[PDB]
């Protein structure tokens, strides 16, 4: 016998609803009923409900069995989870509809919504894609779930309703190694330190493989010492990136006074009108201010505010610039311009630049 | 007030998360209470609690993971410690395991209870739907319930296996593809678990010089985030003609502003509407979307299925952040896909041969160059993997690529060339 | 006494003809007239005629007192070059501006034309910027004046009429310190070795400084040889730059074989309805076959021809490709790519990329 | 024939420089031959023979050059020696000498008659007009005679000095500006005089880590191609309106097609026509100059004048071609220009203390950064120096921008901060 291993995850197609089941790869079109409800008619002519919900991500099982009790009775025992991080039921009989987005608000207070119309063209605030943060990361500058949380309480409104021109996506990470689609995204928040690390001589020559932490450091700023048998740092080379405290426990950067969060803007995964861009730092730091972060919050919705009100129906904020343009952007957004937003990360070739980093080309 | 910062955040529209972790501590003391078989009932009280110091503190508590792992496997399961590990006992050893979600995180409801029963036994009971790469994320365990909860996982009715950490194969991700979506170009569910079960050796036990990570799209539309989050993109197109219903336009345009929300979108003006007809250029549409994504009942995907693969993908540590590009502009997305298999194993057997330790695949191109990269793939260099040939001179030639010479001869007179 | 030093060129007011003199910072407007012949209006009423012609840059003093015979009978004895060596005469009898092309053509046989127009939008090819070549120059892959003579009889009906429909300028760097703004250029003809350098150890001992000749490799490939005091060359990270034979003559790297010229499209300077661009390689490598060099000039003249063909007017080579996608770029002018084309210059900073390399910005 | 490969350079429509070196040959040889003092009566013809093997071994015949120079001088004069030197004694030597040009090159001919006189006398009669920085070159001469040249040359009636070579001040050179353009927006050829004047020594000895080039074009334009071609490009340009001339316009609206060869050429979409109104928005116009260059009777550069600075224009050498970036978005350009004056000290001083050796401006900045490049000139940064913000986010932070803390004093009383 022995423990059974290498079997994998479930096989996704016993797990479908039976209508989606029948009706695989054989849809027609789909259609925004109204915020967080999506319909999907087959071409075999059956028509099946999709509808969204906001989640913290984060989830109780007893928060889960009770979403399992709601899919039993909405959907047939049905249920799934997106990309970023939301849930979706499958509704049959379109009466029913409304009967579960009310119950879902009151078993568990998970809001309707997440979604966006392209064909009309309006557009809602879906779920901020995020990590673990202090609940349970040893390299955070900042905590996801609590800004997370924060945030879209702000931006709540905007979830659950299309009062929006074009596609948003809001993404978060708590340190420089940037978790998630963060360095693609039309807004995000990055945890970044400010202080460079002082060594732990003792936990270094005893915990630390020296010459791979050495090897990390993207400026070099690392020297091994060979008296001794530790690391220098070189304040001048260093910029808080903190990988050595991912390589070494030995290499704290930590400093609760000056680690925060950087914001960027103009990302963009999709093909739809142009080229996939990476962020760009457009503020260098706002302060962490547990439980409310108001300082990150107001820098948010200030840029979001400022895009929202200019943009053209479609035009996202990377769209919006390339309109614009940078010097009008730091206007209209009330940001300010500093050297640390005129990039100085010497490593990165410039043929990537050339390279094609899209899906788009003539055949 | 036990948690005076915590309970702010309780306060709110957005559901909390807050609510989520009290939630669960208090029906798991209940449980336990109540005669369960709950090990960890401590679980996530200690977690709020900790932080609860983290916010006052505006710092982490967790140090360093002393490795571990379950019999057989070397990745799946993340080690993670607390510095206030006597002062709250019960988060000394907080690991999370790593569940492998179904293809498109479809699930049927006793599939859930089944995940749930046997964390409520073994663990904190907080889980995290889903994690960033796709896997159920297991929140918080000892380091001795690690073997029995994932002998229980496997001999549930519906069973679930490990994911992948550390330097393996991580555990792919799909967007809904054809389960949902009318622009699927392939069966990405289908695609993403083949893979998952053909390399399960590569997931569970880390052998390359670095993290791996593949990601299946639909359409260019991209909604698993797959050319950020992943060195390996399959991104569903076509080659033929944008099939496109006259009728179903003249529809639209009934109330449609298809001149301006559409015509002047298009990126390479391949799209036009005169009030008549809509005329498709498709020499000069480069597949972004848009006009399907505008008129979805009236435009679709062509005929002519595959995907576009773009290599690199990776957040920005060591030499920067990566939008992966094109490696290889198209291939036929067919069960059982040896030809993409083909490719994932050259390459594999190219980077654990030359990759430094903890060197990404593109960070690899880069040292190595395409030549090199191509080669491994055996395909040839292609216009559509650059915006723009080089803007320099500087050209490696291959030694056979030379007239031979006095010169050459010279070269090969000294062991050179 | 002593010998004068330190007192510079004359002073050019005191060479200005007499009505430039007056009229200097004082113009209402230029018409270009015909090919070679541009009038100028001032404020003042006074009109003159710059009258231009092509030139071979090598000049014979001879020339030039030839050129200063025709300059004391046609424009009161003032003369000009311009920025691409073409030489230019003042008339103010219009009546006289075909004695004047006329004569020069009998006496030195140098063309009118090298204008152009953009009102009217029809351009002439101007004179090739270029270099010393083998004439006076120890590190050239490529002749100079005599691709440029090649070419220009290729292309001479270009020089003399305004033909073509935008801005195109051809110039010529005879290795890849590009003396010159070749690597800016519509289309640029650029020297390059593909054979790396055999160190002569003897040479390198008596006369190269080692560690400033191993920092001038950009890829590395230079290491010091302490043993036999001496430079060992990795000849895998060699790309035949030439860098290190510049910086010390026990380093050559000479095939005649082997040398020859890479071609590369889309350079732009001014910053007229887009930025200014860097030259891109389209052609990696074609011989060096004197005297006339015929496998250049039909590359060349291919790609020229292929642009005229299809530009609009106004759109210089990078705004056609702009348009039209490097795709159909290279099917239209029959060129092969091939992965040398694909950036591998790994020391250039992606940072500079993200830099506005232009006077284009809002106020 | 003696030179059957260089004739077939004497065919063909464009002026042979063939005929060129020939023509020297002939004539130098016939003046010697007429008992006139000719130190060189045989370079043209050595020249002409050395270029001609070189035809049929396809590769340069000279070789590295001794140094040379002028009494007083540390630049100009360029050493070069042919490897073909007991073959062809006249060439042995044969070094050029950069001659300093007028500003613009505008000349009389008594200008250019005395530097033929000289050139005849003690060199090869050969010449460039002109070298690619702007210098006259004097194509040919030996050693001995470098020292006369240089002195019959200041002792002219109109007296011409040398350029620069070598690791200094390169001779500027400036477009013709508002000798002859109505696009001009300062005084070219009076700031290149000027610069040339003023830093002469810097010119003269050379005394720096490397070259460094300054070109003045009028306008954007850039007719001397100062961007890719100089360190320190100064580049004309304007604060407030294009001067519009609307009856002139409706003058050019008769016969040319303004909507399609102006109004969609515009970058920004800043310049409007509606048949009997032209508009512009100046807040959205970004100088590029192709509404003026279509209409020069019409539109004018604005009133408020001065120039932008493009900084780190050069060849490929070490670190990649550089067209330069904005340094300096506006500054004044008036006599005795003690701003721009200003800014060159401060980078020049800045630039000799920590540039390597053979290190340019460009690629000092880039290894030290825009911060303390624009501290050195004494500028705020202004996103008008970015095309985008970095993408990502690895910033440097100052001392003084961060709050004290505990950490703060930690690295305080650690020698480190
Ligand atoms: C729900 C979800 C499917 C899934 O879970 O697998 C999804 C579903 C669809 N996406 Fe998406 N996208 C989903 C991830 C994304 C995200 C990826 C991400 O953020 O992680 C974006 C890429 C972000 C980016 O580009 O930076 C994405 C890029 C798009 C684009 C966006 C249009 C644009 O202008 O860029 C299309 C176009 C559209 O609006 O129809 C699109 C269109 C769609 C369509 C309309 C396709 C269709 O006809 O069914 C799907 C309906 C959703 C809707 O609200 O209209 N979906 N798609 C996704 C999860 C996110 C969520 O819960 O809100
Ligand atoms: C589990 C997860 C957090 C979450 O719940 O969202 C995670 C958390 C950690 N990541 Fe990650 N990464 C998670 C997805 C990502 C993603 C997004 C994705 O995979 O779709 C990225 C960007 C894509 C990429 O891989 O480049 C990402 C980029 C990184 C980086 C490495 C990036 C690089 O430049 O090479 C760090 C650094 C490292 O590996 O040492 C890292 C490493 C880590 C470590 C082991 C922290 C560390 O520095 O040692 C994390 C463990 C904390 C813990 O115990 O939970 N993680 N990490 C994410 C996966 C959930 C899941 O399994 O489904
Ligand atoms: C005489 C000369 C300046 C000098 O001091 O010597 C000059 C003079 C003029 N240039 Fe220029 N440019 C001169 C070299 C240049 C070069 C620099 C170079 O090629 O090395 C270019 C920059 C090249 C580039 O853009 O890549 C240059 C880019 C322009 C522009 C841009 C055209 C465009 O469409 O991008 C204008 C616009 C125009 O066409 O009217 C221009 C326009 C002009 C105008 C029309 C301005 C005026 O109001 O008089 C002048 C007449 C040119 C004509 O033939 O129409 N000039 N101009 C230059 C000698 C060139 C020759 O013999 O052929
Ligand atoms: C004379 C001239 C060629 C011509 O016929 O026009 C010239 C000729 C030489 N150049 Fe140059 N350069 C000439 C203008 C340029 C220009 C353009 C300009 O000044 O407008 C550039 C590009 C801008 C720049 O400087 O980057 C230029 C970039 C170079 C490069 C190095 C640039 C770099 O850092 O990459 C080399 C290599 C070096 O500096 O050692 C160089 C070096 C040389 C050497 C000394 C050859 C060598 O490898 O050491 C030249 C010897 C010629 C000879 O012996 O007869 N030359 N050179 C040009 C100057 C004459 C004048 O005074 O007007
Ligand atoms: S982004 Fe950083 S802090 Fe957040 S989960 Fe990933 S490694 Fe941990
Ligand atoms: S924080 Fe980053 S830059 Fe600083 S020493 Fe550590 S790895 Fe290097
Ligand atoms: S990537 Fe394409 S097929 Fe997949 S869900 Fe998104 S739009 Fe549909
Ligand atoms: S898919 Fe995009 S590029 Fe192609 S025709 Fe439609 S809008 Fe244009
Ligand atoms: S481009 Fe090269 S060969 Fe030509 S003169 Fe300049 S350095 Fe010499
Ligand atoms: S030729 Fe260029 S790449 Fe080769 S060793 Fe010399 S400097 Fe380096
Ligand atoms: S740079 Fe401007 S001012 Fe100078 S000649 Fe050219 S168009 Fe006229
Ligand atoms: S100068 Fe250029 S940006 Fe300004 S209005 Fe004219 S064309 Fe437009």
């Amino acid at each position: 016998e022995g423990v059974k291993t290498d079997f994998g995850p479930p096989y996704f197609r016993d797990l479908l609803h039976p209508v989606i089941a029948k009706n695989y790869g054989k849809w027609k079109y789909h259609e925004v009923v109204k915020p967080g409800v999506i319909k999907r008619v087959a071409e075999s002519g059956d028509v099946i409900y999709v509808v969204r919900f906001g989640t913290p991500r984060l989830l109780s099982i007893y928060t889960v069995r009770e979403l399992c009790d709601i899919a039993d009775k909405y959907s047939d025992g049905y249920l799934r989870w997106t990309s970023r991080n939301n849930v979706e039921f499958f509704v049959t009989d379109e009466s029913k509809i409304d009967d579960l987005i009310n119950e879902v608000q009151e078993r568990v207070g998970f809001p309707c919504g997440g979604t966006w119309d392209a064909v009309k063209g309006e557009y809602g605030l879906s779920n901020i894609v995020h990590t673990q943060g202090w609940i349970h990361c040893h390299t955070p500058a900042i905590d996801a779930s609590g800004i997370v949380k924060a945030v879209m309480d702000e931006l709540y409104e905007y979830f659950t309703d299309h009062k929006l021109p074009a596609m948003c996506r809001i993404s978060l990470a708590c340190c420089a190694n940037m978790c998630g689609a963060v360095h693609a995204s039309d807004i995000a928040i990055v945890g970044i330190h400010r202080t460079p690390p002082i060594p732990n001589d003792e936990a270094i020559r005893k915990t630390c493989e020296i010459p791979s932490t050495v090897a990390a450091c993207p400026t070099g700023a690392l020297k091994p010492d060979m008296k001794n048998k530790t690391i220098k740092v070189d304040v001048e080379k260093c910029m808080y990136c903190g990988n050595c405290y991912t390589m070494c426990p030995g290499m704290p950067l930590f400093d609760p006074e000056n680690d925060g969060a950087a914001i960027m803007v103009g990302g963009k995964l999709s093909e739809a009108r142009r080229m996939p861009e990476l962020s760009k730092v457009v503020v260098p730091w706002v302060p962490n201010e547990p439980p409310r972060w108001p300082t990150l919050v107001k820098y948010v919705k200030q840029i979001l505010e400022a895009w929202a009100a200019n943009a053209n129906k479609h035009e996202r904020l990377i769209e919006w610039v390339d309109r614009i343009g940078w010097e009008r952007f730091f206007e209209l957004t009330g940001l300010e311009f500093t050297q640390h937003l005129i990039d100085d990360y010497r490593i990165t070739p410039y043929f990537y630049s050339e390279f094609r980093a899209s899906t788009q080309f003539k055949w | 007030s036990e948690t005076p910062l915590l309970d702010e955040l309780e306060k709110g529209p957005w559901p909390s998360f807050v609510k989520e972790i009290k939630k669960t501590a208090e029906l798991m003391e209940k449980a336990a209470a109540e005669g369960k078989d709950v090990k960890m009932p401590k679980g996530a009280r200690g977690l709020l609690k900790q932080l609860e110091i983290s916010y006052k503190d505006k710092k982490t508590h967790w140090k360093h993971g002393g490795i571990v792992s379950v019999v057989g496997y070397g990745g799946g399961v993340i080690g993670r410690y607390s510095d206030l590990g006597e002062q709250i006992p019960e988060v000394e050893h907080f690991h999370t395991m790593r569940i492998n979600q179904p293809s498109g995180w479809f699930y049927s409801t006793k599939a859930l209870r089944g995940l749930c029963d046997v964390w409520e036994k073994w663990g904190s009971g907080l889980t995290n739907f889903h994690g960033s790469t796709g896997d159920i994320i297991f929140l918080g365990t000892r380091s001795e319930y690690l073997q029995p909860c994932f002998e229980d996982l496997g001999n549930l009715e519906i069973p679930f296996d490990i994911g992948g950490s550390g330097s393996d194969l991580r555990t792919p991700s799909a967007c809904m593809g054809p389960a949902l979506c009318e622009f699927a170009c392939y069966d990405t569910l289908e695609l993403c678990y083949d893979l998952t079960m053909t390399y399960q050796d590569e997931l569970h036990r880390p052998m390359w010089p670095y993290k791996f990570k593949i990601k299946c799209a639909g359409c260019p539309n991209d909604c698993v985030a797959s050319k950020a989050r992943s060195d390996f993109a399959i991104i569903g197109t076509w080659k033929d003609d944008i099939k496109v219903d006259q009728e179903a336009v003249k529809e639209y345009a009934s109330w449609m502003d298809i001149e301006n929300e559409v015509v002047k979108l298009c990126p390479t003006g391949a799209i036009k509407w005169d009030g008549k007809e809509l005329t498709i250029d498709n020499r000069e549409c480069v597949r972004c979307m848009h006009c399907i994504n505008k008129m979805p009942k009236a435009l679709k995907p062509g005929d002519e299925r595959g995907a576009t693969i773009l290599i690199g993908g990776k957040a920005p540590f060591v030499e920067g952040a990566v939008i992966g590009w094109v490696a290889v502009p198209f291939v036929e997305v067919e069960k059982p896909y040896d030809e993409i298999k083909e490719i994932l194993e050259a390459i594999w057997d190219w980077w654990d041969e030359e990759g430094k330790f903890r060197e990404r695949i593109g960070e690899l191109i880069w040292r190595k160059g395409m030549r090199e990269f191509l080669k491994v793939i055996g395909r040839e260099a292609d216009v559509r993997m650059v915006k723009a040939p080089r803007n320099n001179p500087f050209m490696f030639f291959e030694k056979d690529e030379l007239k031979p010479s006095a010169y050459t001869e010279e070269l090969k007179k000294r062991g050179m060339w």
